């Protein structure tokens, strides 16, 4: 169902072109907010189209860079035509001549943004891509609170002044819990091997300028076994993995996984680019990809909880603020009458 | 009243996950961590059983709208619900922690991992 898809759509934004492409998206992205309407009861397919958008999306600017830096010689064209058709001393009989002449000298020129138009949208996919929403919660749903708590009723089965104390010293200890980060690790390694790829003269310290290329590439993967590290049979190709991936649809996490996305485009790239240190590294980084990817449906489904739980706390928040009784299932029907009015 | 019994049978499920939180340590980067914190998270996710916290809860609310009281185990219910959100702030809060920091862990890996795959590349074609 799933494999089949992705493949089958994968055609119809690759057999495109760069002004044939975003009405693609547009026309695409009515499908996944129609398939949403239907329900997520079926949310086994809009997570597809929803990796997909945020696949191809990727590319967007940079295609519409090309048309920007390219219509700026068709532009100036039919700028110059225009002051040329630009007319002093009226003279009809001169005008109808110089109409029918224009008609061809735009003629080509709309050709021209053809050639840009009908340009294919697969070579900038070919060429691949070179190179926080800030939650927090102290939330105050103060008092109303009171020993007026102590009132009971029906329970035998607490004190609570203590451990509230106990809860939030608790999380005075789980906040103080961090894990080191790993962005400057491969940093290092970028700034170290933009060195020795740069600091070549190429001329005939080539032999010592070779020693240190060993040393780092050796270095990089010692360390690299040095903390942590069969799944080819299911991570070999993007489709094999976007059509089974777990997505972000809650805008948490929908401006903090692009840098997944972005190692889709160069992997295949990567394949078709295969001493030892190469095979063992390009295998090494598929466990690390395994479990990049196998996080996403369980903290998807974390996130589903929590949204919830938040709306559901500013519920029972504003629970608080009773002034009478329970009166909403008589008030349930009449609710909708006046908004349906408005 | 009935609604003690059903805010009880919550408030008995979120202390005991905060139970099992200290039940497990806590860590501070010298050796096999990395290996170690993936699967931190992963059981500090899966500690919480917030599929079923978020059900039972969302079914104790349940009731509330289209149940009501007129007066009776309506009246000490803000006794009662006063008596159980002094803690859904420490969870809520203790969800996000959690999730906050997560969030960019799963960044940090990413990034390196691009990173990673753009020398390697660049080493291909050396």
């Amino acid at each position: 169902n799933a494999t089949l898809l992705v493949s089958s759509l994968n055609l119809f934004f690759s057999k495109s072109t760069l002004g044939e492409f975003n009405a693609r998206l547009d026309l695409v992205k009515a499908f996944y907010k129609h398939i949403q309407l239907i329900g997520l009861r079926s949310s086994k397919i809009a997570g597809l189209l929803h990796n997909t958008i945020k696949f191809y999306y990727q590319f967007k600017p940079l295609i519409d860079e090309r048309i920007t830096n390219g219509k700026k010689s068709l532009e100036k064209e039919i700028d110059d035509i225009i002051l040329l058709a630009s007319w002093k001393d009226v003279n009809v009989d001169a005008l109808k001549q110089s109409s029918r002449k224009s008609h061809n000298n735009l003629y080509k020129i709309v050709r021209k943004y053809r050639d840009l138009l009908n340009g294919d949208a697969k070579t900038i996919i070919e060429a691949g891509l070179l190179y926080y929403e800030d939650p927090n919660l102290e939330a105050s749903k103060n008092l109303v609170k009171e020993i007026s708590t102590w009132s009971m009723r029906a329970a035998p089965l607490r004190n609570i002044d203590t451990v509230a104390s106990n809860m939030d010293s608790y999380l005075e200890k789980i906040s103080s819990q961090e894990f080191p980060n790993f962005a400057d690790l491969a940093s290092d390694f970028y700034a170290e091997a933009e060195r020795l790829r740069k600091e070549t003269p190429n001329v005939y310290r080539l032999a010592y300028l070779k020693t240190q290329k060993s040393k780092l590439l050796g270095d990089a993967l010692k360390e690299l076994r040095r903390i942590g590290l069969d799944i080819q049979k299911v991570q070999s190709s993007t489709t094999t993995i976007l059509a089974n991936i777990a997505p972000f649809n809650n805008e948490y996490l929908n401006s903090s996984d692009a840098f997944f996305f972005k190692i889709l485009d160069l992997l295949p790239k990567l394949r078709s680019a295969a001493v030892a240190a190469i095979e063992r590294g390009m295998a090494l980084a598929q466990s690390l990809m395994f479990s990049l990817i196998t996080v996403r449906h369980p903290l998807s489904e974390f996130t589903n909880d929590y949204c919830k739980i938040n709306g559901m706390m500013l519920d029972l928040e504003h629970f608080t603020c009773l002034k009478g009784d329970i009166v909403h299932s008589s008030l349930k029907a009449n609710v909708d009458n006046v908004r349906l009015f408005e | 009243e009935d609604v003690e019994q059903a805010f009880r049978r919550t408030f008995t499920s979120i202390i005991l996950s905060f139970q099992k939180v200290i039940g497990d340590g806590i860590e501070s980067t010298d050796d096999n961590w990395l290996s170690a914190s993936f699967k931190k998270v992963m059981v500090n996710v899966k500690l919480l059983r917030s599929s079923v916290v978020s059900k039972n809860i969302e079914t104790a609310l349940s009731l509330l709208k289209d149940f009501d009281f007129t007066t009776t185990e309506s009246i000490y219910v803000k006794s009662v619900i006063s008596f159980t959100l002094p803690v859904i702030t420490r969870y809520y809060n203790a969800m996000t922690v959690v999730l906050e920091r997560s969030r960019i862990y799963y960044t940090n890996t990413s990034r390196g991992m691009y990173i990673l795959s753009t020398i390697l590349h660049s080493l291909a074609k050396n």
